[PDB]
């Protein structure tokens, strides 16, 4: 279905037109940690529920649930299969090994982004659809429609949700604020948020046009 | 960087 990307294009349209805070719009899922081993292996990530995923170079995906045992494997054509750490096909040994290596690295060394974001609506576990980097940021596109942008220089982050029509901004002080895009469109926002939303427009355009 | 904030 091209509905998600159309919602994303609709959000892009809204961003072009952009007391606007609304806690009812707080995201349920975002990327809290990531490791870029894309030269040889792929991109590993942690979601805020402590689940870990990898988008491998061969365009396959392996997802470990936060129970630390359950695994979903998604083949290139979209075929989904389920397995566990203890019960798995031999062909998946290397990919499982790599996921556990990434999991250990992130757990040992890395900060959990949005650890202070306060947690009714059904939470459906997404996977990483695609990602790319610029000099200034990493852009992460989740299967639920959400687009996350992490800025390297000041550690500020944006979480863009097309379904909720909302944006969450994590500032340098690690304080989070969630805004309704319609309220930003109608009333405007600070230059701090405005400048990052301008860059986000370019990034989302890049994502959609590819 | 090759990883998120340490």
């Amino acid at each position: 279905s091209p509905e998600f990307d159309c919602h994303l294009s609709d959000m892009l349209q809204q961003l072009h037109s952009v007391e606007a805070e609304d806690p009812a719009c707080i995201p349920i899922f975002w990327v809290s940690k990531w490791v870029d081993y894309s030269d040889k292996y792929g991109l590993g990530y942690q979601l805020c529920d402590n689940s870990v995923g990898v988008l491998f170079n061969d365009s396959t995906r392996l997802i470990l649930y936060n129970d630390g045992d359950s695994l979903q494997y998604i083949e290139r054509d979209g075929t989904e299969s389920y397995l566990t750490v203890s019960s798995h096909p031999n062909s998946l040994m290397k990919k499982i090994t790599l996921l556990k290596y990434f999991r250990n690295y992130m757990s040992e060394h890395l900060l959990k982004a949005g650890a202070n974001i306060t947690p009714d609506e059904l939470a459906r576990l997404p996977y990483l659809r695609t990602w790319f980097r610029t000099r200034s940021a990493i852009i992460l596109h989740l299967s639920n429609g959400s687009v996350q942008i992490n800025f390297f220089q000041d550690h500020t982050k944006l979480i863009l949700c097309p379904l909720m029509a909302a944006v969450t901004y994590i500032d340098e002080k690690r304080d989070f604020r969630t805004y309704r895009l319609s309220l930003l469109e109608e009333y405007g926002c600070c230059k701090e948020l405005a400048s990052r939303l301008r860059y986000a427009r370019t990034m989302v355009d890049k994502l959609l046009s590819s | 960087p090759l990883h998120s904030t340490a």
